[PDB]
């Protein structure tokens, strides 16, 4: 009963719900500031393919550890790397195991 | 832990445009487990558990429709058969009668039969279906039947005898007497499939009625009607409960097509199978413990019937986890307890958790205990000879590891192929990335937050690991895979064993093979001389030292660990110390003249002969220091008198062995050794003069008759 | 009797050195021996062996300390090569005049780097004074993340981590200095504070390490306002882009000021990053001619016309001249203005404080309208009313 209530007073987000936001902003922002450019014969679509989805990017004010960032983007380079998961297969866990 | 498939026995015979199916529904199981029961649409089988196989060829034409339920009598001595024939038989049972199964007693009811249940005590007969329910008593023959407003589906009788518990399908409960009134009644809604019975435990005396409800649910009842809040959620709408013997155990199988076990609480143990359909029917094997009987009984036996028509028996077998660091011994029991087993007095101490522990490592006066998502740590006050166990810290994070363990102020977790450092508090602290996954890991003594480790690889290199360097140092390579590692006393050797049972000694300062050997199970070091190693095969133990001929026991068990004149060995999951005579050792040294380190073996806790005998041989090839520690060590004051003299004489006179040999006998009761010894190079005139001193001038004369007196 | 505690406590009573050793490596207490090295005058084999034992033990500073006391230095460099001690092996080898150092580590990073291994490799430069390469390999893990989905948010964190571990590192060393210094030490470090007062601009664009942070994290601030409104802060934001220009290519920057000036009618900003844009280094045909129609397009249907705005008087000299609010060059003058990483406004207020991890600029409206609790850069979890009133202080003293 107190170990719920305290995890939920705390609840550090460590990989699963660091920033799930995810929602159609390809069609929410083209909703908001593109009228005036489809009225008149602009064509400025080519500059906004730089633009990323706002959803994704959060924006609130947390608190950020040295040892919990360095745990967060040693996981994302070790992913976007993809070296882990090709040598856990080459390894047959489940062969020996 | 592991769960392996024995036999299964298909049934294909699906007859179209036949109300006959392949479908099996139900299937009873002996309280001896000798034999087993199914049921099939017009037929039923029997089996033999341990092997499949029919004992007695299929029965059909005795009931003209499908057979709803078969059960024992907790006695292994009677069949009830229930079918949509609107009749119930009762067969009688026997194994070494000619006729092992004969009809007995036939009833009917007025529709349909559903369900039906035995008395554990009495022996008697509830059977219940559309519009009806039934009682047959054995001793009166005469049923009393009585008429419901809607079909009971489920039944069930207590342990004690005297309750019984039905359900409907409609959503109600009824708890009756051995009289059928309406105890008490629960009305829900949502249908009513399983019910059981939890059973007598002197630990718990009291029995509740666990009910599984479609609406994803498992609800414990009391006598009086009043639930017990539990209410317990599930993902899959429940279909079979079943409870094991002394109620420790829980099987649950349903929708999702996976029969799962459970602990009394509701803790998630294992699943034992996915059949790809609805399991109808899933058994346990019931076991017999005989007054004070000693075994682990990790086998646990499981019976499953699924829709396809497939009859299987499942075996699960629990692994053994345990940590041995010094003076205590913490293995854990049977599941979710851990037993702290000290192996001077014998005595033990017992946890007892609720989810099931994967991992125990015991460090300094610290136990770590490594619960489902749970992380316990435990103290001990070292003043008080007992040890009192207290919880400074837990761990709420989720953390999983196939290996755990415990270091100064620290945790280290092994999975796949990586390395985690956890502080304390929870928060990970330092990353390690190997090629491979990592097998074996060792922990070595040093300072808070500095604790050094050995780790070894699927691929066979073994590495360093230091806490805050975050930098492996490859101490060597090995070509096999690696099973367990060791280290010397002084780090001055490693003995590493690979898959094949092969055991290899390597030298740190030169990396060479020095030693190999095959078929190896385990190996242990000493922890104080630094040189002997133990290694146990399947049945034979052997000791071996520096360059000497190994020592063989014919000692059942493996070797565990290695102290001071004390070896461990674990058969099963008890363990027992064993001593071991240094006096071959001791010879061999003392045969090469190295006496320090005879005199170090010597020190490990010999007999005191041996001392004096060292002490004399040490005498004799003039190294004083030794003898005077060995004579010392056992106290003696004619000897160290004589070693004084020995040692003021060493200087000046000649010094000469024969005379101190001679001494040496004569102060044990062997005279006439000494006496040949003094005659053998020349001393005649002193045997004279000492025999003298004895009174005993006859022999004295005797000896002097043939010695000289050499002065003028 | 293998009573090693005792035996102990007798031979540091009958002083007894090497019992000593004996039963503090058995206990494995080498606190008492940290005592011993201390108390064993000098230049002893009992030196060597202690120094054996702490390298057994993985203590390779008190190896390498009773190393140098006995004699010998290359057993210490031996000891700190073995046990991946770098930062210790770098300095004794720059004291010692050691120069094999720099090719072993080379060897070895280049060992890493084959084992896929650069943020190791980047650990390794940062140990030994060599942040350059740890910089360029960030760029390249940059570069790599923005080929995928390249949340910049993780980019912003990786640039951070970076800036945060060498400010750890060089406190580390810079803690271990001050520590028992003397008057030459002293002097030294008056001759660095004299210098520090009359600093150049670009040596400390040089030392600053957060450069790849900041200019992400101006990149994101820009977007996301430009989300929402607030057309004029993200113009301001977007010429902070354009300023840096280094980790950030132009393509990113110009496009970013380009849709931002269109969207806040200030045209002259909009020409600028389309003749940026036309011809950075190289751009297919097609795309080129596609630039141009859009350029041509939006400059016919109205000619570029200037918004008015507030000409503000200048702060960072005594010039009577103004200076457009957007603008941040300051021509003619040569000040630039320090940042606000609260909204991107210049900083033309006496009200402007920093912390002690990132000290960037800040101004007091920003925080009180946005309510930020934490700095908006590095998150840094102080209280921003007495950071001010430390800031104050500070000016004070100045
Ligand atoms: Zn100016
Ligand atoms: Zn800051």
């Amino acid at each position: 009963a107190q170990e719920q209530e305290v995890s939920k007073v705390s609840a550090p987000p460590n990989q699963p719900t660091v920033q799930v936001q995810d929602i159609n902003e390809l069609q929410k922002f083209t909703k908001i500031n593109t009228l005036p450019q489809t009225e008149e014969g602009v064509d400025l679509s080519q500059l906004m393919q730089i633009l990323s989805p706002v959803e994704d990017i959060k924006e609130k004010d947390e608190a950020w550890e040295f040892l919990q960032l360095k745990t967060q983007i040693y996981e994302i380079v070790s992913n976007m790397y993809g070296g882990n998961e090709l040598i856990d297969d080459d390894d047959e866990d489940d062969e020996n195991q | 832990m592991k769960c392996s498939e024995l036999w299964t026995e298909i049934i294909p015979k699906n007859d179209p445009n036949s109300n006959i199916t392949n479908q099996v529904w139900s299937c009873s199981f002996n309280n001896d487990g000798s034999i087993l029961l199914a049921c099939v649409g017009d037929a039923i089988l029997v089996y033999d558990s341990f092997t499949g196989n029919l004992v007695n060829k299929a029965i059909r034409g005795g009931q003209k429709e499908q057979i709803n339920c078969i059960k024992f009598s907790k006695d292994g001595k009677r069949f009830a058969t229930a079918s949509n024939d609107k009749t119930v038989w009762v067969w009688s049972f026997d194994v070494n009668k000619n006729p092992k199964l004969a009809p007995e007693v036939k009833y009917s009811h007025t529709d349909k039969v559903l369900c039906l249940a035995f008395n554990p005590l009495t022996h008697q007969i509830f059977s219940g279906g559309a519009q009806d329910y039934a009682l047959w008593t054995p001793d009166q023959q005469s049923i009393e039947k009585s008429k419901f407003k809607d079909k009971i589906i489920t039944c069930a009788w207590s342990w004690d005898g005297l309750y019984l518990g039905f359900g409907t399908m409609g959503g109600i409960i009824g708890i009756r007497n051995r009289a059928l009134e309406q105890l008490a009644e629960i009305q829900r809604s949502f249908p009513i499939w399983c019910m059981d019975w939890t059973p007598i435990t002197p630990d718990y005396q009291n029995s509740v009625l666990v009910v599984g409800v479609w609406e994803q649910s498992i609800a414990h009842y009391n006598i009086q009607g009043q639930q017990l809040g539990s209410d317990k959620k599930l993902t899959y709408d429940p279909i079979d409960i079943n409870f094991s013997t002394q109620g420790e155990f829980l099987l649950v199988s349903g929708t999702n097509n996976k029969c799962t076990l459970y602990t009394r609480e509701g803790g998630f143990l294992i699943d034992v199978a996915t059949k790809n359909d609805w399991v109808w029917n899933n058994k346990l094997k019931p076991v017999i413990k005989e007054a004070g009987s000693v075994a682990v009984q990790d086998q646990l036996h499981v019976a499953l019937t699924t829709n396809d028509g497939e009859i299987s028996m499942f075996k699960i077998q629990q692994l053994t986890v345990h940590a041995l660091e010094g003076d205590k011994y913490a293995y854990r029991d049977n599941l979710t307890d851990i037993v702290v087993q000290s192996m001077s007095s014998n005595q033990r101490i017992r946890l007892k958790c609720k989810e099931l522990v994967k991992n125990i490592s015991i460090y300094k006066d610290k136990l770590a205990a490594h619960l489902t998502e749970r992380i316990l740590i435990y103290g001990t006050s070292s003043e008080d000879s007992q040890m009192k166990y207290k919880l400074h810290k837990r761990i709420v994070k989720k953390v999983e590891a196939h290996i755990l363990e415990i270091v100064s102020n620290h945790l280290i977790a092994c999975v796949k192929n990586k390395v985690q450092l956890y502080q304390l508090s929870g928060d990970l602290e330092k990353e390690w990335v190997f090629d491979s996954r990592v097998n074996c890991i060792k922990i070595i003594g040093g300072m808070p937050n500095k604790e050094g480790a050995y780790v070894g690889l699927k691929n066979g290199q073994i590495f360093k690991i230091f806490v805050d360097n975050s930098f492996p140092i490859p101490i060597l390579n090995h070509n096999i895979s690696i099973k367990n590692i060791d280290a010397s006393q002084k780090r001055k050797r490693l003995a590493v064993v690979d898959k094949n049972s092969n055991l290899t000694v390597y030298d740190l300062s030169n990396k060479e093979q020095v030693f190999q050997e095959m078929n190896i199970v385990s190996c242990a070091f000493n922890n104080n001389f630094d040189d002997l190693l133990a290694f146990s095969s399947t049945d034979t133990t052997f000791i071996r030292c520096s360059n000497h001929p190994p020592l063989s026991q014919k000692i059942s068990g493996q070797v565990v660990g290695f102290k001071a004149n004390k070896l461990f060995v674990l058969n099963d999951n008890v363990m027992s110390t064993i001593d071991v005579s240094m006096t071959q050792t001791m010879i061999k040294y003392l045969e090469r003249k190295e006496f320090q380190s005879a005199y170090e073996i010597s020190l490990l806790g010999v007999t005191d002969q041996d001392f004096l005998y060292l002490g004399n041989e040490a005498l004799i090839a003039t190294q004083f220091a030794i003898a005077r520690k060995c004579y010392t060590r056992i106290k003696k004051l004619d000897f160290i008198y004589l070693l004084e003299k020995a040692e003021k004489d060493f200087k000046k006179n000649t010094f000469v062995e024969g005379f101190y040999q001679g001494e040496i006998y004569a102060l044990q009761t062997k005279f006439y050794e000494a006496e040949n010894a003094l005659t053998k190079s020349n001393l005649a005139s002193q045997a004279k003069e000492m025999w003298i001193i004895l009174k005993e001038f006859d022999k004295a004369m005797r000896i002097t008759d043939t010695g000289a007196s050499p002065i003028n | 009797n293998f009573q090693w505690d005792k035996a102990a406590k007798q031979y540091a009573l009958a002083k007894y050195n090497p019992g000593l050793i004996e039963a503090y490596t058995r206990i494995q207490d080498y606190e008492g021996l940290e005592k011993l090295i201390a108390e064993i005058p000098e230049r002893n084999e009992l030196l060597q062996d202690m120094g054996d034992r702490f390298q057994q033990a993985g203590l390779c500073d008190a190896a390498v300390k009773c190393y140098e006391k006995f004699g010998d230095i290359k057993q210490a460099i031996d000891c700190c090569v073995l046990l991946n001690h770098w930062n210790l092996a770098v300095e004794l080898a720059e004291q010692y005049n050691f120069v094999q150092i720099e090719g072993l580590l080379v060897q070895y990073a280049n060992q890493l780097l084959e084992k896929r291994r650069k943020l190791e490799a980047a650990e390794l430069y940062r140990k030994a004074k060599r942040n350059t390469e740890a910089a360029k390999i960030l760029s390249q893990i940059a570069d790599d993340l923005t080929e995928r989905d390249a949340n910049p948010l993780n980019i912003k964190k990786m640039y951070v981590m970076a800036a945060l571990e060498v400010d750890l590192y060089k406190k580390r060393m810079l803690d271990a200095t001050m520590t028992g210094q003397a008057t030459s030490t002293a002097k030294t470090l008056n001759s660095l504070i004299t210098s520090t007062i009359n600093t150049s601009s670009a040596d400390k664009i040089l030392n600053n390490p957060w450069r790849g942070a900041e200019a992400w994290h101006f990149f994101i601030l820009a977007q996301r306002q430009l989300y929402n409104g607030q057309f004029k802060y993200a113009l301001k934001s977007a010429l902070r882009l354009g300023e840096y220009e280094l980790e950030i290519d132009q393509k990113k920057i110009y496009s970013l000021i380009a849709i931002a000036a269109y969207y806040n009618k200030s045209f002259r900003e909009c020409s600028r990053a389309f003749v940026k844009l036309q011809n950075l280094e190289n751009i297919t045909e097609d795309e080129k001619e596609r630039y141009e129609a859009i350029a041509v397009s939006i400059f016919t249907k109205h000619p570029p016309l200037d918004s008015p705005c507030e000409y503000t008087p200048c702060v960072g000299k005594n010039c009577s001249q103004q200076v457009s609010e957007y603008d941040i060059h300051c021509r003619a003058c040569g000040s630039n203005f320090s940042p606000c990483v609260a909204s991107g406004r210049p900083i033309f207020q006496k009200e402007f404080y920093q912390c002690k991890n990132c000290r960037h600029k800040m101004i007091e409206s920003e925080v009180s309208r946005l309510k930020l609790y934490n700095c908006a850069l590095c998150h840094s979890p102080i209280d921003f009313k007495r950071f001010t009133e430390s800031n104050n202080n500070n000016n004070n003293n100045i």
